[PDB]
């Protein structure tokens, strides 16, 4: 997104109904930080929610 | 018995990815240690290099 909220007015989207190759995210060279609790990001491509 | 140096060049980001367990661009596709690795990690800000 070209601007992001405010972290007070910090915003939510629902993802739903969707497949999601989290791969490209968490191999992705950009993001400086990308850190999971609860589970694991290699295997975030094996789930569901 | 032995020391192995292994010795290479990353973003300052990414030298949280050299360390056991870690995944990432650089420690999946690049240079992963094992999960029981034995060794030290050292690196250094080389800008002026």
């Amino acid at each position: 997104a070209t601007k992001f909220a405010s972290v007070y007015a910090w915003n939510r989207k629902r993802i739903s109904n969707c497949v999601a190759d989290y791969s490209v995210l968490y191999n992705s060279a950009s993001f400086s930080t990308f850190k999971c609790y609860g589970v694991s990001p290699t295997k975030l491509n094996d789930l569901c929610f | 018995t032995n020391v192995y140096a292994d010795s290479f060049v990353i973003r300052g980001d990414e030298v949280r990815q050299i360390a056991p367990g870690q995944t990432g661009n650089i420690a999946d596709y690049n240079y992963k240690l094992p999960d029981d690795f034995t060794g030290c990690v050292i690196a250094w800000n080389s800008n002026n290099l």
